């Protein structure tokens, strides 16, 4: 009706003063911050931190718990629900990582929500504009519907492999920008499909189907040994940070910036085609927000940890070695791409110049941090024996 | 060379064919049962049209709390007992927001089809928004509250209390510590459709009943996200329905899982709701019985029952226990008063007349009670007394449920009065249910929780409540209170004084 | 000092851990621990209260030495013992497959997390285990699930019936 | 204190008890609709209408003024407030006009916010990236420093053109699309800034002071003509909507679109620039947005004036005679640009193709709404004879 | 490869450049002085960053407004009489936000300086905000409200009564009519200075006051971009200070914004406040005198000293006419309450006394009369009285000032009641002070504004009415009453019964 029927006691005279007479003078404690007690990684408290750390609750026995014994109920067998003997890797604290962008769900959202309505108005003013008609016909119908295709599974792969890891994270901090990571790749897999389907509605003839890109990656040979290091980071790591460090450290860095930065975004624009660079922007800052966070917690709280840094270093170190391998002959079968390009696109020296900034890079911001000596002569070389 | 753009459901409809095959794509879980390749999800959704609507509900919820409410200073118009009430109710709710997290990731590996893990993907993303609204409400009293302790550092205040315990059960390890599927029931067929999604609703009820306007705010927007959940839970069965192995175990897993989450939630929600609130909404006993007999025991479950889910061969015992279980628990929650991390009230006079009224009964045992305690100086500092020593006095052992971690005391209680105790390779064990009972004869192995008094055997109070930081910033006053008044409230000397000292009650059977 | 989260137990054993200092001994002291505390076959309840942060400790030394003692495809492939993980994943997972009722199952799963745990085998291969081995414990434990009366059932599990009220 | 002093009616018992007790059972009114007595453009009435038709207090003397009168205070001399005077276009109501994107304040600021948040993280994905390393030197120094900066002064110089009209309007649907259309220039002008002020950043011998781009603007040959028409579109119009009408329909929708996206939209990235597409995909967008409203202004409102159709439409012929004039001229003198660039980067055949474009464009979504007949050949022409 | 970026500030430091010189680049309006080129703006603002700053305000606002606020039915619970205020309040504001968009539009093209342009460009942006949360405030009290009528229709219905003339004159056509730097007086260095940003913020006082959460969460935002307006005006005085016409024509066309402005609300905006409210919060006396004589007239107005800025030389004036304006106004106001797209309500027993005791004297004018009305039947429809037959009795013309449109009453009012007519060319002109009689003896062809006497003259009351929508959705009943309550509403047909013929009060002279 017009006042309606349930009382509320914040306006409601008579509930009212019955709280307001139950009130005390003052507040009975003025410490009006709530996680006080959290030692602060930057100046004062950012309220990222107030609402995430310690969210898990983790015992004492698991590096940096407050809580005290056992779990209440475990798995068949005995094992526990979260547990030191789920990760290689060892720490003085689960919870001294923290995403240098202080990324909890609100903002999070909030970014990607801006992300895709301007994504929605970039389209629809590229379509309006008709923009379409300068992009190179081959490049659209070969390379972005088959190839740039293809690529949404190996991004789609390495979002899966994160599903483990949203279980057996051990700390609030760390699952959070696990999930975050995860979420940005099925993200990315999803907007090259997006615009897949966006090329469906502007040019005639286009098939937004997925058939010919998933045969590609699933049979062809430029993405063979990708598929084959995708379908090992995935599903044959069970250790939630060898998962995450390879992915993001490893594989990622090299074969995924090098097809993402030195292939798509580099090629492109040569023939016409401002669509796909408009997609990769998200990818590359995605990448470079992921990459903060990868850095802070196998670097910066792992990697340099009080107790365990050397420790840490010489697993990291074994899993680089580990992966570097099946990633580098990843990059050699795409190297058989660049056969299928028009002649003059690009030759030998730009790719392999190309190779290196990627390597460079990786090492810089990578094996360098645990001292893995990485040849990169070496590695280039080794890739490029892929090109024909 | 019209205006054009692609949406959401456009993506989906390719969304299946995102997965393919290889030798080792599989689940790394262990399972009793296979989730079918082609399970499809209710809601199509990608990642940047679920951050998108998201975000529109956040800013409308932020927007409420950071203007027009903290102007209307709704922090402080609430009743002290509900201010300590939001301490429990949105920190508790938090960790099986959280454990959710976890929980629905483990959903997400078992899942073989791409739209079935999409779907475990989105609440995933969801329950990191509910930890962080959880968070949020008790970040929010901190700040803008009557009273700041407990609601400031609850992660670490909670472990001093035994009603944590059993919230970690149904909360946290219930809902990742399993078979991805006996997960999924206590999470998802259980938890929240017939606990969760009823809870959140009525506890805005409550708090607006309270002057509690914040909480409406946040919980109400929690609500809307649900629905997908629920789907998520509906799904799990479907997918699952047509594999030999469900006939054989699906309703072992599901009645597990209801009696799991109904042992803690009977008597605790209850308890909070009658216990903790001023101006009450409606009697547990009506709302429970609705709740899991009518909406979910009924409606919500026989709408599975083409999938060979049946009602819980245990959904008798839990009615017949569930009319004096929250009654009977807070005598012990009340008593034990010191070792929580909110402040807690006798029931007044009005209050006494409520519940006579509902349960007829209830003065005779629990009414008198409470006057004789009171009568004793329970409210008192000076006192010297706690509820406590009264159990002692008239040799009322309090257990600890080795299984769900619930307190009881067999010769005091109203509702259940079965104790079973039984020694196996050196150690003691205290069962208050023929199921929880069977479920560690069975499971040995998983049910290893050591109880308060196991580890708090031969300490001091006061110690234990020092070395865990129940202490307000004075650095003398406890968290924890008797009673919900601004003046003469107790100290860590006055709880020394009592010189109480912890001692397993087992040890005392040969 | 009897504290929760610090205490003379827990210092006692942080002092016996600095000791180790040779993979073999401190490897087989991490192994013999987990007999002696841990899982309801536990040889003893003496340290109920710490043993689990105990471990830890003990689990921490045990790995730093074992990365510093294994070469690169060892700290991978091989337990702290020296054994082949692959052929101690698959001989384990062969007799629980063979694992007559869940009796015997439930022997196998529980002993193989006490002997095998993470810092002995590698966590791939571990966790590996963990999946197969709950699977058949769990399929064998929940057929027929509630057939048993609880008066047998007591009897299965050898328990000793000390108090009953009802 | 706690409590505070002030007292709330909404919460106070003694205040909200008073309160309560005057209101009525129920409303008053059943119609709870702001604005209901406006004509829906669309199915039924939107915020967008509710909110703001109706807001500029004209009388009945200006077409479809509600008001009645003369104003209440004029200019010395005895000008009105506002008046038909201000402009040779009539029509029989104002407020007819609708953006079609329904865009009131809030829609507006979130939707660029959006923008302005996204560009920030772009920016700083793109630096981490290291995506400058493919940029070529020349292009960047000279093309996009000189250049692309002096273009700045061009939709500066077009954002003035609107502070006439934000004064005369004579509706408020009409003065609020104005008012975004001269504001999203301001913006452009300050993002080409924006992105010399980040490659000076980046690029350790780039300046970004504005000498340079300006000298080139003020007293190069490029755009002599260029500022010669935005120097009278601006000042020496007069007429708001001859203003709009001509700096939209005409001027910028010929060499603005020529410039923006048949030159540096189209080379740079074949001189591996993503950085400039990314900001132009902007002045597109919102071009694009800006269009819609143009159109449905000048030709669905007034073009189609069912009383003044065929008088206002030999205006704007009128006026798109008078000014594709300069338009046509400014064309001719960025012709000269071609010239200036490296050897091989693009020939006669391509932008023949692009100018036939930008016309063909124009000729589709503004000159044929007004039937003014122009010849594609004769201007395409025209414009060419400005090369070596 | 650091991650880097570009602010505001860094590409606003170059902004100033982005002008360029040629010759026709000057104001295409009339004015008598000159900004000088070289003036700088306080905030380093491009218009992207701009949008973000607003983009955030409008969250919480808007977030507040449909969560928190609607669902503690805010829009109801506010008094009839400040529901009925606000209809006046917030769409009156609206056309001063309106017309302020024209008005920095022409100072935008007035200003030479890019950075100038560029302030002034902001404030046009933020006056179109501005416009539409006006807008909105009416459009959330239609929507929730108790009485939508006038909050439905402002827009139109406005245009009967004589209050929205004078309105008109102070935020439309005084904001947008004549030199650049007079409209720059009139609306920023008087209008928001003096009056608007003081105002603002009173008005969510009294709307607190009143139950009314909806205006301050609102009107509190707005009030949040008035610094910059400020500078806005300020920067106008420092941009012409330098040229010799300043010395000769600034302090005339301040002294005439500012006798224009305070003209209408010293009268205005007192009743408003006092009359349209149950609950009070501060008497219009002791207010006035605060914001325009110490505040603005002293310390504000000081600080322009330095530039050749002197106070008002009708400042003396304004303070003695003032007293009683506001409460001589609500006589004519009540009296002719048939004209209004609102509900007037006469001071109840409380009120009167609050009247009193802080307008000593109040009772036996204003309270006597209102009781006598009151007494009447003025508020019962079967009386057939309506007070302006009270005034026509007892020979009490009311009259229309040709130049601020106030309406004014020499015979009866306590304040004022000098009067002069003059005629010219066949047209007479009634003047109320000696100011604007000045203004039109100077400027006669600036002020030609036909009064409501004029226009309706001949006209039966109800026809106008009728005429103009002034009906509710049942095409019935009055839109404005003579009193608040819920029953005994007024139709057309109450009116027309009166037969009452508008007359034009001049002619009496002939
Ligand atoms: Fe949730
Ligand atoms: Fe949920
Ligand atoms: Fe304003
Ligand atoms: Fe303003």
């Amino acid at each position: 009706s017009m006042l309606g029927e349930r009382r509320r006691g914040l306006t409601d005279p008579e509930m009212a003063a019955v709280i307001l007479k139950a009130l005390p003078e003052a507040p009975l404690d003025g410490n009006n911050k709530m996680g006080y007690f959290v030692t602060p990684r930057w100046k004062r408290l950012t309220e990222y931190e107030a609402l995430t750390v310690y969210a898990q609750p983790n015992a004492d026995w698991i590096a940096g718990g407050l809580d005290w014994g056992d779990w209440t109920q475990k798995f068949h067998g005995g094992r526990p629900s979260w547990g030191n003997e789920t990760t290689e890797l060892r720490t003085v604290d689960w919870f001294k990582h923290r995403d240098p962008l202080r990324r909890w769900h609100a903002p999070y959202v909030k970014d990607k929500a801006e992300e895709w309505r301007y994504t929605d108005r970039f389209l629809q003013g590229y379509s309006a504009d008709g923009q379409i008609r300068a992009m190179n016909p081959t490049w659209r119908d070969e390379f972005i519907n088959r190839y740039w295709g293809a690529f949404l599974f190996n991004e789609y792969g390495l979002f899966n492999a994160h599903s483990q890891g949203a279980r057996e994270a051990l700390s609030d901090v760390t699952r959070v920008s696990l999930a975050f990571w995860g979420f940005d790749k099925i993200d990315i897999a999803q907007m090259i499909q997006l615009e897949r389907g966006f090329l469906a509605k502007i040019v005639p003839g286009f098939d937004e189907s997925t058939a010919v890109p998933k045969a590609e990656w699933t049979n062809g040979e430029v993405y063979k040994s990708a598929r084959l290091a995708v379908e090992g980071l995935w599903q044959e790591v069970f250790d939630w940070n060898e998962s995450a460090f390879s992915v993001h450290a490893v594989y990622d860095a090299l074969f995924g910036q090098f097809v993402r930065r030195e292939f798509f975004q580099r090629l492109a624009p040569r023939f016409g085609d401002n669509l796909t660079p408009f997609f990769i922007n998200q990818a590359q800052t995605y990448f470079q927000i992921a990459k903060q966070g990868v850095q802070d917690l196998y670097y910066n709280c792992l990697g340099d940890d009080p107790e365990f840094s050397d420790y840490n270093r010489t697993v990291m170190r074994n899993w680089t070695g580990k992966w570097l391998e099946p990633t580098i002959a990843a990059l050699r079968d795409f190297m058989g791409l660049f056969a299928k390009l028009p002649a003059g696109t690009t030759d030998k020296e730009e790719i392999t110049a190309s190779l290196y900034r990627v390597v460079d890079d990786w090492i810089e911001d990578y094996a360098s941090r645990i001292d893995f000596k990485a040849d990169r002569d070496q590695i280039v070389k080794a890739v490029l024996a892929g090109l024909k | 060379r019209a205006p054009t753009s692609v949406n959401a459901q456009e993506v989906h409809r390719w969304l299946q064919s995102f997965n393919w095959d290889f030798k080792n794509n599989r689940t790394k879980y262990a399972t009793k049962y296979k989730m079918a390749n082609e399970t499809k999800e209710q809601f199509k959704l990608i990642a940047k049209e679920y951050a998108r609507m998201e975000a529109v509900k956040d800013e409308r919820q932020f927007g409420s709390l950071q203007d027009a409410l903290t102007r209307l200073n709704a922090g402080v118009r609430v009743h002290p007992k509900w201010n300590e009430t939001m301490k429990v109710v949105s920190n508790f709710l938090e960790v099986g927001e959280y454990n959710a997290i976890a929980a629905t990731g483990m959903l997400w590996d078992s899942a073989q089809a791409a739209e079935q893990k999409n779907g475990y993907l989105a609440q995933v993303l969801d329950e990191i928004r509910h930890t962080h609204q959880c968070a949020y409400v008790n970040y929010y009293f901190a700040k803008n509250g009557q009273d700041p302790a407990g609601h400031n550092d609850a992660r670490r205040t909670r472990t001093i209390g035994p009603l944590w315990k059993g919230m970690k059960r149904v909360f946290s390890d219930g809902f990742i510590s399993g078979d991805a599927v006996e997960c999924s029931l206590n999470l998802q067929l259980v938890g929240e459709a017939c606990f969760t999604n009823p809870l959140i609703v009525a506890v805005t009820e409550w708090a607006a009943a309270n002057g509690d306007e914040i909480t409406p705010t946040v919980f109400l927007s929690i609500e809307t996200d649900e629905l997908r959940h629920m789907a998520n839970g509906y799904q799990t069965v479907v997918s699952i329905a047509n594999d030999p192995a469900s006939a054989k175990y699906l309703n072992t897993d599901l009645n597990n899982a209801f009696w799991t989450q109904q042992k803690y939630f009977t008597p605790v929600l209850g308890m909070l709701f009658e216990y903790g609130s001023k101006f009450k909404v409606e009697p547990w006993v009506k709302t429970w019985d609705r709740w899991v007999y009518e909406d979910w025991g009924g409606i919500w479950i026989g709408r599975l029952g083409k999938y060979g889910v049946e009602s819980p061969r245990s959904l008798k015992d839990a009615k017949q226990d569930a009319y004096w279980a929250h009654h009977d628990l807070y005598l012990l929650a009340y008593a034990l008063w010191p070792t929580g991390f909110f402040r807690l009230a006798l029931p007044d006079q009005e209050e006494m007349e409520w519940f006579e009224a509902n349960y007829p009964g209830w003065y005779d045992h629990y009414g008198k009670i409470y006057e004789e305690w009171r009568a004793r100086g329970c409210e008192d500092p000076s006192s010297g007394f706690i509820p406590l020593m009264w159990f002692i006095e008239n040799n009322h052992p309090i257990y600890i449920d080795r299984v769900s971690q619930v307190p009881f005391c067999p010769s005091l209680a109203k509702g259940a009065s079965t104790l079973r105790v039984h020694e196996y390779n050196g150690e003691m064990h205290t069962f208050s249910d023929q199921w929880g009972e069977r479920m560690w004869l069975a499971e040995p192995e998983r049910y290893e929780c050591q109880n308060i008094f196991e580890q708090y055997e031969g300490r001091e109070l006061s110690e234990v409540i020092a070395e865990l930081h129940g202490l307000r910033s004075d650095g003398k006053t406890l968290i924890a209170q008797p009673h919900v008044r601004g003046d003469k409230l107790w100290t860590l000397d006055d709880i020394k004084r009592l010189n109480c000292v912890f001692k397993n009650p087992v040890k005392a059977f040969n | 000092k009897l504290g929760i989260h610090s205490n003379d137990t827990r210092d006692a054993w942080v002092n016996k851990i600095a000791q180790l200092n040779t993979l073999e001994k401190a490897a087989e002291m991490l192994k013999q621990f987990r007999m002696d505390h841990t899982t309801p076959f536990r040889n003893s309840y003496e340290l109920d209260n710490d043993y689990l942060w105990i471990e830890a400790k003990l689990e921490e030394k045990v790995a730093v030495l074992k990365a510093r003692a294994f070469n690169e495809v060892d700290f991978r492939h091989k337990t702290a013992f020296g054994e082949d993980a692959k052929s101690v994943l698959d001989g384990t997972v062969a007799k629980m497959n063979a694992a007559k009722d869940k009796w015997e199952a439930e022997k196998i799963h529980i002993g193989f997390r006490q002997a095998y745990k993470p810092p002995i085998m590698p966590v791939n291969y571990f966790l590996d285990g963990e999946r197969q081995l709950g699977t058949r414990l769990m399929e064998l434990r929940n057929l027929n699930y509630y057939d048993t009366p609880l008066e047998e059932l007591r009897k299965q599990r050898g328990v000793r019936v000390v108090h009953l009220q009802s």
